[PDB]
């Protein structure tokens, strides 16, 4: 029972950091893409 | 009132065995309080589990499954937790027992996926102490009444005798089944395994008291079993209720593809 | 006149307040962590105020939903006679009512009300036990902070040892940084209130202070271990670690903090025979602090055992107020050392003799005893040549060219890749 | 409910780690 | 119940066969092994406050017995309980007049294997008014600042000047861990030093003893009795990794 | 920030009367004490000749 919850809020956070990552790369990406395409 | 740990510890080096007993009593009275002292002197309570002569052997496997809790050598205090026999009370809510039973979870839905990917003949055998702690967690889930959790884990330990357990002994049978066809079509990437789990669902749904011939056939579909749709056809054929027999087909050719359909035309001609 | 500026700083506070925990509320939006800290750093600045109107308002205001778990404060909570909800019944964030608990409780810290202050911290940290979320992570940590301050001045500080063990172990297995921090240090105060310093080397080594800490928090465990490491003879590492809490303790505030740090780290560097830079002594807030330990420093330059013991006489009871009474005893047995430190910086070759006519060792052999034991430290380096009797040193060979600057400088980009490596991903673009 | 909440998670952050793999070989093509 | 009373008579006993001058040793062991046992079922550590004083008292005979048997591993396991029984948390226990008496005999323990972080902890333990007060352990205390300065003559000296016949035990061994010690810090700060001196210095009266420590050490005699590359390696690998670092994106 | 309470905020006296209140960084060298140059040279030295 509270295993579940356990595990659901450790993937939780793991989620929103990795999320949180993933938009920092997205942002770098896109200013490199905007640089190579100008 | 008792100063430091060294007095305990000290007792852990004497000779009768009824000395250390009540030694490891106390560390099991006083080990969330302070367990640094008893982490360097780990190697007397693992020699004093593995005498054999020991009487109180479970209670050093407990402390120093304790302890390494503490370490967070979670692989070791498993090993501890499950040397400790019943002594480790599954029922108590501490923190410890809890972060162990999760633990415990979690090593035994590695090994089941880890055998189930494997042949027969490679299954690595798992430990019998896992499987009945895991059995008891099953069953306390059951006695609790959270049958959605239990179906769970029991698709996460590839066990099926548990699956089917809970789906049957919950109050709600079609909402569970429901529930749990959802979760095999929308959430499970292991192909024979979401096959091994629609097959106990379609056993199941035939074995209600009136089949969802209509969930029986979808789940057919998926498992590509134009002989058991066909022989249900047949049966319902037999049994004149006509307009399940109609329903279904019209599902099967809205659903099934053009061998599907074929083969259960064959089945059906002959 | 006096009521009305106390009537206008209320409200203010009070505005503080609903800003706090509206911050609050949209650190829970986005499920991210963060964005409470915010309203905890200005928590100091809160509670300088902590009026009886503002608390009773704040009170009244967030708490539409009322529950016994205020009707316990409000007892205490006295309201104006003569003289506000932000609207509707939605049930209250855990985060918040903690929060609001947390300012009662510092305001009842800050009256000398220390009983019914027990009381209410009890009820405070009796709930949070229960959450699991992270929001209510950064929280936890003031609240067993300010629980373990309210046990203090309770003098009954080691009654909460089990407490922050179990909450420390629950924050270890949740993977927390901030709560684990302050529960590690928290733990570390309460075995050195009462001098079990085994246990807390102990603690020590078992635990790992995690790296993500805050910069206080850091700078405490630094002061706390390094208290340790200079108990337990580990006078070299002891300072390091002091200094370090140094660089890292707030440069406008913390002035007991700076002091005692700056007391034991004169007291740690004398013993490893050093001599502390007479600038530290000679800044106002830490001047006259100091000033016991300055007349001491002297003594251990010129080596005048009438003055150390003059000094000690004099100053035993400061010395013991801050607990360096037993390290200044065994700095007063290592002023010897100390001295033949100073004469291996300064000569090259000397006889053992006139180690001992500057010493005033009254032997030959003493002093090379003495001497002896102090190479064999990293004290000193040389080779004694009893033969003759020289004190010969060790050639100092080019350090360039010696692979010694490539080594530093690998610690130093390592150190500085890191950095940047933090800050690129530490940008945290929005979505909107 | 909670296994079902559980599940999402662990695909999200599977995806997460897919799209993050992909923007650094992206990443890399982009300043070749 | 009676089991105290029991126990109570039997330690007596005990007692009065130690405060004799030869006390059996197997006799005094047994007992007291049997003591602690019925101590077990008598709440040993956790009350009543003569049963805490009662528990005092036995393992204070214990360890002045370990002592007295000339084993030092029991002495440790003794001492530690009583430590547990000592001075934190009691409060109700009166002050024992053995209590600083066996105080220094463990700071002197502490002194002895090289301890001498334990020994100041234990200092730390204790309260302070007491270190300069009472000479039980103003000794050892003493002891360990001169070894500290460096003065082992000073130590030598005051060998002879315990507080109590019941220091010699370890006594013996610190003036061995002294010499020891002195030859190690010697090897890590001589260049070559000559037997006769080493024999003079060490305290090794007898050449015969001094030439046998001289055997036990690797630290040898000698012929005349007077006792780089460019590794390319690790640090191509630092190299490499920081051009990963420069690389592989964030 | 942190005020650090737990230490308690070693209050210096009264800010009572400092030394010199002076802007004069100094050494450790400052306070010893010395006779002068010239006694000094001519006591080394007249035991010579001079």
């Amino acid at each position: 029972r509270q295993y579940y919850l356990s595990k659901i809020e450790e993937l939780q956070l793991i989620v929103n950091d990795k999320s949180q990552n993933l938009r920092r790369l997205q942002a770098q990406r896109n200013e490199l893409n905007a640089k190579v395409r100008l | 009132m008792i100063t430091s740990a060294a007095g305990i510890i000290s007792l852990l080096d004497e000779d009768e065995p009824q000395l250390k007993e009540f030694a490891l009593h106390k560390l099991n009275a006083v080990v969330n309080d302070f367990w640094a002292e008893i982490s360097e002197s780990v190697d007397k309570i693992e020699v004093l589990y593995e005498d054999e002569g020991f009487r109180s052997r479970q209670f050093a496997a407990l402390v120093a499954s304790k302890v390494f809790y503490h370490l967070g050598a979670f692989e070791e205090s498993l090993n501890y937790a499950l040397g400790a026999g019943d002594l480790f009370n599954v029922n108590d809510n501490s923190e410890y027992v809890e972060t162990i039973i999760a633990k415990c979870i979690d090593h035994y839905t590695k090994q089941c996926v880890e055998n189930a990917d494997l042949p027969e003949g490679e299954k690595k055998p798992i430990d019998q102490r896992l499987e009945g702690i895991v059995n008891k967690m099953f069953q306390r889930c059951l006695d609790d009444h959270k049958y959605k959790q239990a179906i769970g884990i029991a698709l996460e330990t590839r066990r099926l005798d548990v699956f089917e357990k809970t789906i049957l002994e919950s109050n709600d049978v079609p909402g569970m089944l429901a529930y749990s066809l959802k979760l095999c079509m929308s959430l499970m990437q292991n192909k024979q395994f979401r096959n091994k789990v629609l097959r106990v669902l379609v056993k199941i749904y035939m074995n209600l008291e009136k089949p969802d011939f209509i969930n029986v056939c979808q789940c057919l579909i998926f498992l590509d079993d134009p002989q058991a749709v066909s022989d249900i056809l047949e049966k319902l054929v037999k049994e004149d209720n006509l307009l399940m027999a109609y329903q279904i087909c019209f599902d099967l050719y809205e659903s099934a593809s053009q061998q599907f359909l074929s083969s259960v035309i064959q089945n059906l001609r002959t | 006149a006096a009521e009305h500026s106390q009537r206008e700083l209320d409200t203010v506070t009070l505005e503080d307040i609903k800003e706090h925990v509206k911050q609050l509320e949209k650190a829970v939006s986005g499920k991210e962590p963060r964005f409470v800290l915010r309203a905890l750093r200005m928590l100091p600045s809160t509670s300088r105020r902590l009026n009886h109107y503002v608390l009773y308002k704040a009170v009244q205001g967030f708490f539409t939903s009322n529950n016994a778990t205020r009707d316990f404060l409000l007892p205490f909570l006295e309201e104006p006679m003569d003289t506000f909800r932000p609207a509707a019944s939605t049930p209250l964030l855990p985060e918040v009512e903690a929060y609001l608990q947390l300012l009662v409780v510092i305001f009842m810290m800050n009256s000398k009300r220390y009983k019914e202050a027990q009381k209410i911290s009890d009820d405070l940290m009796q709930k949070i036990s229960t959450q699991n979320r992270r929001a209510l992570d950064l929280v936890a940590a003031k609240c067993y902070y300010y629980h373990a301050r309210v046990y203090e001045f309770l003098d009954k500080l080691d009654v909460v040892r089990s407490f922050l063990h179990a909450r420390l172990r629950t924050a270890t297995l949740r993977h927390d940084a901030d709560g684990q921090a302050t529960l590690l240090n928290l733990l570390l105060r309460n075995y050195l209130h009462y001098s079990l310093y085994d246990q807390a080397e102990k603690l020590v080594s078992k635990s790992v202070f995690p790296e993500q800490a805050n910069n206080n928090e850091w700078a405490r465990y630094l002061y706390y271990t390094g208290r340790i490491k200079a108990i337990q003879l580990e006078y070299s590492e002891a300072r390091r670690t002091m200094t370090n809490a140094l660089r890292k303790a707030p440069q406008h505030t913390a002035v007991g903090f700076k002091q005692t740090v700056h007391k034991l780290l004169i007291v740690v560097e004398l013993l490893l025979g050093e001599i502390p830079d007479r600038l530290q002594f000679r800044q106002p807030s830490l001047k006259r602090s100091l000033m016991p330990y300055f007349l001491l420093t002297q003594a251990v330059r010129t080596g005048n055992l009438a003055k150390f013991n003059q000094v000690l006489d004099q100053f035993g009871e400061k010395f013991q107020a801050d607990g360096t009474y037993t390290l200044i005893i065994r700095l007063r047995h290592n002023v010897i050392k100390t001295g033949v430190r100073m004469i291996s910086l300064s000569y090259s070759r000397i006889s053992l003799a006139d180690i001992a006519q500057k010493l005033q060792l009254d032997s030959p052999e003493d002093a090379e005893f003495i001497v002896a034991k102090a190479i064999r430290d990293g004290v000193i380096e040389a080779s004694i040549n009893h033969e003759k009797g020289y004190v010969q040193s060790k050639e100092m060979i080019d350090i360039y060219s010696t692979r010694e600057p490539q080594l530093a400088f690998h610690q130093r980009i390592s150190f500085c890749l890191d950095i940047h490596n933090m800050s690129v991903k530490a940008m945290r673009f929005p979505p909107k | 409910d909670l296994y079902s909440r559980y599940k999402k998670l662990q695909q999200e952050l599977e995806f997460l780690e897919v799209q993050e793999e992909y923007i650094k070989d992206e990443q890399k093509n982009l300043k070749k | 119940g009676a089991v105290l009373q029991a126990a109570t008579g039997m330690y007596e006993q005990l007692k009065g066969e130690w405060n004799r001058k030869s006390p059996n040793l197997s006799k005094c062991g047994e007992e007291l092994g049997r003591l602690k046992l019925v101590l077990l079922e008598l709440n040993f550590l956790p009350l009543t406050k003569q049963q805490l004083i009662l528990a005092r008292d036995i393992l204070e005979i214990g360890a002045q017995w370990s002592i007295l048997r000339k084993d030092i591993p029991s002495f440790e396991r003794y001492m530690a309980q009583l430590k547990c029984y000592y001075f934190d948390y009691k409060e109700q226990l009166p002050e024992s007049a053995y209590m600083h008496q066996l105080l220094g005999l463990n700071l002197l323990f502490l002194l002895s294997q090289n301890r001498v972080a334990e020994f100041h902890t234990e200092l730390e333990r204790l309260p302070a008014k007491d270190i300069q007060t009472n000479v039980y352990i103003k000794h050892p205390v003493s002891l360990e600042q001169y070894l500290m300065e460096g003065s082992y003559n000073k130590v030598f000296l005051a060998k002879g000047n315990i507080p109590a016949e019941s220091y010699t035990f370890f006594i013996d061994i610190l003036l061995d861990t002294i010499r020891d010690e002195i030859a190690g810090c010697i090897e890590k700060a001589y260049e070559k030093i000559l037997f006769t001196e080493a024999t003079r210095i060490l305290f090794f009266n007898t050449p015969k003893k001094m030439t046998d420590y001289a055997k036990k050490r690797g630290w040898v005699l000698g012929p005349n009795n007077y006792y780089t590359t460019i590794p390319s390696t690790e640090l191509a690998k630092q190299v490499i990794e920081y051009a990963r670092q420069l690389e592989m994106i964030v | 920030d942190d005020e650090f309470e737990e230490f308690p905020a070693e209050d210096w006296a009264g800010l009572d009367e400092d030394e010199d209140a002076h802007v004069w960084e100094d050494n450790w060298d400052d306070d010893n004490v010395e006779d002068d140059f010239s006694n000094q040279l001519r006591a080394e030295l007249e035991k010579h000749g001079y």
